[PDB]
RNA sequence: AUGAUGUCAUACUUAUCCUGUCCCUUUUUUUUCCA
């Protein structure tokens, strides 16, 4: 997986190179290989995406989706402005909270 | 670990992995006495072994000369049994 | 610890070594007595007592093996 | 040591209670320690299955994999004896089935004739004065019952391996054993073998402090 | 070969570290005569870059630090 | 010259089949010889008699017929003289004339 | 009451046997003292069932034997109506195949007996060597002999006489007889004062109608012989006839252990009685050369080797007499297919063969060279082997010497398995036909060659193997054509990919260019190394073992048939087989360093070898810092110590700590010529013992140790001085490996700096409050005072004495 | 405790700066410290031999000839944390003169700290 | 302003390892009101 050591070498490596030179930030990486290293900014390091509570309108519209179009998160969740594994999650909590 | 029940004149020897160290010193140089065992772990299936290895007797524990100033080689069969 | 098995076997082997809580006592005696053997064993400090009373060779280690009982007065308490 | 004998060599109520049984005194202290630990049900079935064990997992070569994987299902924390406990569960669970066996890699014979020897303990226990107890999930009355029978079937760790803990004479484990990598600090065992190497079987993972609950006179603290 | 392409990963990481020092200034710092690195601050040794950011990410680093501001403007 | 390492006393049988050595406490070996095959002589390993506490004043071999050679030592035992806070046991100590004795069947020295 | 109380008190065998050596002494003082009024009546009740306990150890056995052997010594009389309860309980242990056992009751009772009442033992023990059970005999027979160690066999001779000439019971002449045999095989030596008196006690029994009594007698006479080496039949002749006639007037146990009996008084023997007694058996003997029995077969062919050994048996008699049907019936399969008469087999056929030549047995054994179970070719040159190594090999003529060779190359080329069984057997017989060998080179070398050419790599490697064997040879019969082949085929198979062939490759080249020098190798040297260098790369441990000792040997005595380019090369791939995994590879790579050192100057591979030590991981640096020792050893410190101080200077750990060791070895290896360079080295040892790290100073303390014991008598003593200044102070530490080579430096140190010095720096913490540093100081002072403590006696300080003790020495100040 | 400072590199035997080792390693630093990966191993397949030189005699004259003594201290002055810090003052014998003491007192530095009586003289001639 | 506590990965030490390891024969033990 991944360590706060190797989180923020990555930071550093992306922050000066750009966010399209995959290859080079895996070179300074010992272990880590480009296509982890895309995953891991374009989910967890990516500073658009937000890490905050859910506004009621956020929740309503999710549920409204997730009835729409079933099991389709990565369709779903660029319709919200979260990850579709956050999308999955939070879903399942309002299912789970209402069960 | 070790034998120190007193010295003899039983010559001991090592294997060839081993082959080359000072007993204790653990030195690769210079030396100047031959090395002597005890009876008790002088006999038997121990007859010409590695005070080391526990390998065969073929090459001859020596004390490094460091060993022999200090005359750390005045206590007998060192044996880590 | 089996290092100490070994080392109090090594104060069983040496007689005159130490311990933190030894005392002047043990010290000071086995010095003395260390240095009877030695009067005795070479051969010329025994010329040099020898000469310095007017004893002579048996009359010195006979001397010298017979104080090497209570050297240094008697023990502690 | 047991407590069969008295410091003169006579029977104990204990002893010939324990007599009784055609089964040996060790598994017999168990069982009355099932009375102190309301482990009934439980200590019965595992003195069924340590009477019959040997020939237990059925270990062909033409089908090791699968045979390892319907052995490993039932691997159960606290050791092979609460194995037992729970393999049995299950085939009398599936209703005294042999497909069930079948599919689950163990030998029927010793399934079988191990649930007899229990139901005919069963038919010792008013004798022998047991009361009907479940442990109610409780698998440390269940060790602790095993430590007050096996007490004298233990070893420690030793830094030059698994040794004793009376004779400090050196044993190994089984490689089939429910803990053979786990390798716990304070073991008890069934066998005592000296196979290729010194071996012990049906072994399981206790507590020293059980040791001074139980056997103080026996076991001593400094020793531990 | 591996070990060559991890001598050069160690130093591309120290001029990493050198680089993000320099874009924060920073006066609480030493390089020594071993090829550590010391907080003059906490005078902390550390091994490595990632552990020398760790440090100067300041929990003790922060009440040593505060610490020393606090008494600087008291002499002052 | 230490204490307790042998060297200060030696004797022999006086026949010539053994040599003891000995120090002047704790510590004394015996030696066998025997002429080798070709009568050049040769030593075997040594034997021992470790006493603790025991002074020697002297060691000397006993003349036996083709027994088991043996030996004569005196000695003392200041062990008490140092256990006594009073200085009694310093007077009333008695020297002891021994003998020690081989067994070159069993190849050993008996007290 | 008393009693009960008397052993509550006894049992403080708990102080002896939990405890302190403290409580180990409290006891065992007040009871050795105690012992006569404490008593042995109930110790002894409570004192065997411990003894007999399944799981008293080792040293509570050592402990419990103590106390018995001393407390009989205290009891002489104290200890008398116990005698036949210790005696039956402890019996089996003198026979028992723990040695230990047998030792300690062997001591115990002869402690026992010793102080004991004298009688009781006869008493006890008469009528049960008239018992009817031949285990009770055997125990008390076997007890007897450790009895008659326990007192002396006069005290009792008579009573063995009673024993032995019994007419009630065999049974007891038997037992008798086996007391005898008994102390026969205890005391040995110790015999010979009766040497006849046991002879008289046995003379009843060889005639006798118990084959058991008749039987053990015999071997009676065996352990008698035994003991009784050459010294002969001065006592033996006595019984020397009914063993003569049983021998051929009996059949089976008796032939077997009367034959052994007499087989061992053969040697003991003189002509007049050793030539009759030999010729007559030897007729024995060639009727028992078919006997399928194992013990026979072992029994008449011991006895035939000594007795068909001696110098009354005639070379015409046993090459007419013996060999015939012995090689007839021992060769066949069945002896080499066993696993006792291989190697017996062998034992005596050496023999014979050093009794009466080659020419004969090497001919009766020639074409077992060809046999089928390859157990059998096996064994016989096994034997071969043995035998040519301890002989030579000069009377084997022409036909002889061609079958040998023609059944060598068969056995080698027929073989099997990965055995140097064939390897060595063709060793012996090239090496022992020295110059005998010329005529077949062609044959020999053709058939290793096909053999090179396998398709499987084993017989490859064996055909490699074979030439490394008989190499030198090979040239010592000037094979020009042939062992030019064998140069330049093999600069052919360079090649393979085969690690297991490769290595066997670079073997053989080795042994090739160690008899043919280099200025007349086949391939000459200046092709060969740059082949070589390729080969560097390797990754293997065999084939880099091999290669780089080939290189070691050209780069020491070579190294001028090549260009510095191409050593330079090679150090370049040197550098990294400082990381196998083996030790060997490695010493050998230090060594061709310092090789290359001396052919090419030591400035750049100086330079190369401290880049190195810039890389991690510790095993590179050890041996750099190894090798660069070395490079300074031989090309003289001078050249190399400037370089290593100013690499001192680069600011990071791993290399200050290789200069460190390396000047630790340096000095190790230059040892007295330190006299030199040991100014140029204090400001930079000093400058590492005021910290820098532990390590720093772990290093540090390492090089001041060898230092010390290099200027041992040189007088520089001051810099060592101003060092201890220096080191002292790290003797409070914990780290072992810190506080170790610390101790170390302080016995280097003592010895070159004296004992003064440092009983000085160690008097005033002797005594200190704390216990850390009294403990310290103590572990010093114990090893100043085990070495050099008779120096001190003139070092000791004054130490003034008080009211009721005397401290002052007034030896040493009289004046005169 | 000495963790906390920074430290100057060791400083050199002059008899050794002397023969010049230091300048032929400093100048072959720089030279490798700037060489590239692939140059590196460019050169290790063909080695520039013999580079430098550097001659015997200036060496076996440094370390037999113009080796001396450094400064040694003599029996019992062990070394603790700071004792090195502790510097030789305590000039108690009056004459004990600096030359930043001349300059900074109005006296002469060198061999005129003799013929030079120092301020202080002056009033020991005035009063005492 | 340096506490122990740690399931912290990294760095580091011993010319410390790469050669010190593995699967059971045979078989037996009395029993209790049914509802
Ligand atoms: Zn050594
Ligand atoms: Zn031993
Ligand atoms: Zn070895």
């Amino acid at each position: 997986v991944w360590r706060n050591t190797e989180d923020e070498i990555l930071k550093a490596a992306v922050m000066k190179y750009g966010k399209n030179q995959w290859s080079r930030i895996a070179s300074l990486l010992h272990r880590k290989s480009a296509k982890q290293c895309k995953a891991r900014w374009y989910e967890w390091l990516d500073p658009s995406i937000k890490k905050t509570e859910w506004s009621r309108e956020e929740e309503e519209k999710l549920l409204h989706l997730a009835k729409l179009m079933p099991t389709q998160w990565r369709t779903i969740a660029p319709i919200i402005g979260r990850t579709a594994a956050q999308c999955l999650e939070h879903y399942e909590f309002l299912l789970d909270k209402a069960a | 670990i070790f034998c120190r029940k007193q010295a003899g004149v039983a010559i001991g020897r090592l294997c060839e992995k081993c082959d080359g160290k000072c007993v204790i010193c653990d030195s690769y140089v210079r030396p100047c006495t031959l090395v002597r065992i005890c009876d008790e772990c002088n006999y038997g299936s121990y007859q010409g072994r590695c005070v080391i290895c526990g390998g065969p007797g073929v090459s001859d524990a020596y004390y490094c000369k460091e060993c022999t100033i200090q005359e750390k080689d005045r206590d007998g069969c060192p044996k880590i049994v | 610890y089996t290092i100490h098995s070994q080392l109090e076997h090594l104060q069983s082997k040496y007689i005159g070594t130490g311990h933190a809580d030894t005392t002047k006592w043990e010290w000071l005696v086995n010095q003395h007595r260390d240095s009877y053997c030695s009067y005795m064993g070479h051969f010329d400090l025994l010329n040099y007592f020898a000469i310095a009373e007017n004893e002579s060779k048996a009359r010195v280690r006979f001397n010298l093996m017979e104080k090497m009982l209570q050297p240094c007065g008697p023990p502690a308490d | 040591a047991l407590g069969a004998l008295n410091h003169l060599g006579e029977l104990t109520t204990s002893g010939r209670k324990m007599a009784e049984l055609p089964v040996d005194p060790m598994l017999s202290k168990m069982i009355l320690a099932s009375e102190k630990y309301s482990c009934s049900e439980e200590i019965l079935t595992v003195a069924a299955m340590l009477s019959v064990n040997n020939s237990i997992f059925y270990r062909p070569k033409d089908k090791v994999v699968h045979a390892d994987n319907a052995r490993v299902n039932f691997f159960l924390p606290g050791g092979d004896h609460l194995v037992l406990l729970n393999v049995y569960t299950q085939w009398a669970e599936s209703g005294y089935s042999s497909q069930w066996c079948y599919e689950n890699f163990v030998q029927f014979r010793s399934m079988r004739r191990a649930r007899d020897v229990r139901e005919q303990l069963e038919g010792l226990l008013e004798r022998v004065e047991v009361g009907l107890s479940s442990c109610q999930g409780d698998y440390i009355r269940v060790r602790k019952a095993i430590t007050a029978g096996y007490f004298y079937h233990t070893a420690r760790l030793t830094r030059s391996g698994y040794r004793t803990v009376k004779q400090q004479q050196t044993v190994f484990i089984h490689p089939n054993s429910s803990l053979f990598e786990q390798q716990p600090r304070w073991l008890l065992y069934h066998e005592l073998v000296l196979t290729t190497k010194e071996f012990m079987r049906q072994v399981l993972e206790i507590e020293s402090s059980w040791l001074l609950e139980v056997a103080p006179h026996y076991y001593k603290a400094k020793e531990l | 070969s591996s070990s060559e392409s991890n001598r050069d990963r160690r130093e591309r990481l120290r001029q990493l570290a050198l680089e993000t020092i320099d874009i924060n200034k920073d006066p609480y710092f030493m390089k020594n005569h071993l090829g550590s690195y010391e907080c003059k601050l906490c005078l902390t040794l550390h091994n490595n870059e990632g552990s020398y950011l760790a440090h100067t990410q300041g929990k003790k680093h922060q009440t040593n630090l505060a610490r020393r501001a606090a008494k600087e403007a008291k002499e002052a | 010259c230490r204490r307790i390492v042998p060297g200060q006393f030696l004797a022999v049988d006086p026949k010539g089949r053994a040599v003891m050595i000995s120090a002047i406490e704790k510590q004394k070996l015996v030696y066998i010889l025997n002429r080798d095959a070709a009568a050049r002589l040769t030593i075997s390993s040594p034997l021992e008699a470790h006493k603790a506490n025991t002074l020697v004043y002297h060691v000397v071999g006993v003349d036996v017929g083709f027994e088991n050679p043996m030996f004569a030592c005196l000695e003392m035992d200041y062990e008490e003289a140092d256990n006594d806070p009073t200085g009694e046991a310093a007077a009333n100590t008695q020297q002891t004339l021994t003998f020690y004795e081989l067994d070159l069947g069993l190849n050993h020295v008996v007290r | 009451p008393e009693e009960q109380k008397e052993r509550k008190i006894m049992k403080l065998l708990l102080k002896i046997k939990n405890g302190t050596p403290p409580m180990r002494k409290a006891a065992l003082r007040q009871i050795t003292d105690k012992a006569r009024e404490f008593g042995a009546g109930p110790l002894f009740n409570q004192i065997l069932p411990l003894l007999m306990s399944p799981t008293l150890e080792d040293q509570e056995r050592h402990l419990l034997v103590k106390v018995i052997d001393r407390i009989l010594y205290k009891l002489d009389d104290l200890v008398r109506p116990y005698v036949h309860k210790i005696l039956v309980v402890i019996e089996p242990l003198l026979i028992d195949e723990d040695y230990y056992a047998r030792v300690e009751g062997r001591e115990i009772i002869s402690n026992l007996a010793k102080a004991a009442g004298l009688a009781t033992m006869i008493s006890t023990m008469r009528p049960d060597i008239d018992n009817m059970d031949e285990y009770v005999r055997n125990t008390t027979a076997r007890a007897f002999a450790v009895v008659a160690s326990a007192l002396g066999i006069p005290s009792l001779l008579p009573f063995l006489k009673a024993v032995c000439k019994s007419k009630k019971s065999w049974q007891a002449r038997h037992t008798g007889i086996k007391i005898v045999q008994q102390i026969a095989i205890l005391m040995g030596c110790a015999i010979l004062p009766h040497l006849r008196s046991l002879v008289e006690i046995i003379e009843h029994g060889l005639v006798d109608e118990q084959q058991k009594v008749r039987t053990i007698s015999a071997l009676a006479i065996a352990a008698l012989a035994e003991a009784a080496t050459p010294y002969g039949i001065e006592s033996f002749d006595s019984v020397l006839k009914p063993l003569w006639k049983g021998i051929r007037q009996h059949r089976g146990k008796g032939l077997a252990a009367f034959l052994k009996a007499i087989g061992y008084l053969i040697p003991l023997m003189d002509a007049e009685y050793a030539n009759y007694y030999t010729r007559e058996v030897m007729l024995i003997l060639i009727r028992e050369f078919q006997s399928p029995d194992e013990e026979m077969k072992k029994i008449v062919l011991k006895v035939v080797k000594q007795c068909c050994g001696t110098d009354g048996v005639e070379a015409n008699y046993i090459k007419t007499e013996i060999l015939p049907p012995f090689f007839k019936h021992f060769w066949q399969h069945r002896m080499a297919l066993d696993r006792r008469n291989y190697r017996q087999l062998v034992d005596t056929t050496v023999e014979l063969a050093n009794k009466v030549g080659a020419a004969e047995i090497i001919s009766r054994i020639v074409d077992d060279l060809k046999d089928e179970a390859e157990q059998y070719r096996k064994m016989v040159m096994e034997t071969i082997e043995k035998i040519m190594g301890n002989l030579g090999a000069a009377d084997i003529d022409h036909k002889l010497e061609e079958q040998l060779i023609d059944g060598i190359l068969y056995a080698f080329q027929e073989q099997t398995t990965e055995d140097s069984v064939m390897l060595n057997g063709f060793g012996t017989v090239v090496n022992a036909l020295g110059k005998r060998v010329k005529p077949y080179l062609p044959q020999i070398c053709g058939t290793v060659l096909w053999r090179l050419n396998n398709k499987s790599a084993k017989v490859r490697q064996q055909a490699a193997d074979l030439i490394s064997r008989t190499a030198v040879v090979m040239k010592t019969c000037q094979e020009e054509k042939l062992m030019g082949h064998l140069g330049v085929v093999l600069y052919e198979y360079l090649g393979e990919e085969y690690p297991e062939v490769l290595g066997s490759i670079l073997g053989a080249l080795k042994a090739i260019v160690n008899v043919i020098g280099m200025h007349k190798m086949t391939p000459p040297i200046k092709d060969l190394l740059p082949r070589l260098t390729p080969i560097l790369k390797n990754r293997h441990e065999k084939v880099q073992e091999n290669c780089i000792d080939l290189v070691g040997r050209i780069a020491d005595r070579g190294a001028e048939y090549v260009s510095a380019r191409e050593w330079m090369r090679i150090c370049f791939e040197l550098l990294e087989l400082l990381k196998a995994h083996k030790k060997a590879i490695r010493r050998a790579t230090v060594n061709t360093f310092g090789y290359i050192a001396k052919a090419i100057g030591p400035h750049d591979v100086l330079a190369t070898l401290l880049n190195n030590l810039k890389v991690q991981e510790r095993q590179n640096r050890v041996c750099t810092t190894v090798a660069i020792a070395i490079v300074a050893e031989t090309c003289s410190p001078f050249t190399v110590l400037p370089a290593l101080m100013n690499e001192y200077r680069v600011p990071e750990l791993n290399v200050q700590n290789g200069v460190l060791k390396s000047l630790s070895f340096l000095f190790e290896y230059i040892g007295e010529m330190g006299k030199d360079y040991i100014y140029a080295v204090t400001p930079l040892l000093e400058d590492a013992l005021m910290d820098r790290d532990l390590v720093h100073r772990q290093t540090a303390s390492a090089v001041v140790q060898h230092m010390s014991l290099g200027v041992y008598g040189f007088g520089c003593e001051d810099s060592l001085n101003h060092l201890l200044n220096y080191v002292w102070p790290n003797v409070f530490e914990t780290s072992p490996h810190v506080i170790q080579a610390v101790m170390g430096a302080l016995e280097g140190l003592r010895v070159a700096i004296g004992p003064c010095r440092m009983l000085q720096y160690c008097l005033q913490g002797l005594f200190h409050p704390a216990r850390k540093v009294r403990d310290v100081y103590w572990k010093i002072y114990n090893s100043i005072y085990i070495g050099s403590q008779d120096a001190l006696i003139a070092h000791y300080p004054r130490i003034y004495n008080d009211d009721k003790n005397t401290y002052i020495r007034y030896e040493l100040d009289y004046i005169l | 405790g000495k963790r906390g400072i920074e430290k100057p590199p060791f400083e050199l035997p002059d008899f050794i700066k002397r023969t010049g080792i230091q300048e032929m390693r400093e100048a072959l630093q720089e030279k490798e410290e700037q060489k590239t990966m692939k140059s590196k191993m460019r050169e290790k397949v063909r080695p520039k031999m013999g580079k430098i030189d550097i001659d015997y005699q200036k060496l076996h004259d440094a370390f037999f000839k113009w080796q001396t003594k450094p400064k040694l201290t003599i029996h019992g002055d062990l070394y603790y944390e700071g004792k090195e810090f502790e510097t030789r003052l305590k000039e108690k014998k009056p004459g004990d003169l600096s030359d930043e003491l001349r300059i900074s007192l109005g006296m002469p530095v060198g061999p005129n700290a003799h013929k030079v009586p120092p301020p202080w003289l002056i009033a020991m001639q005035r009063y005492g």
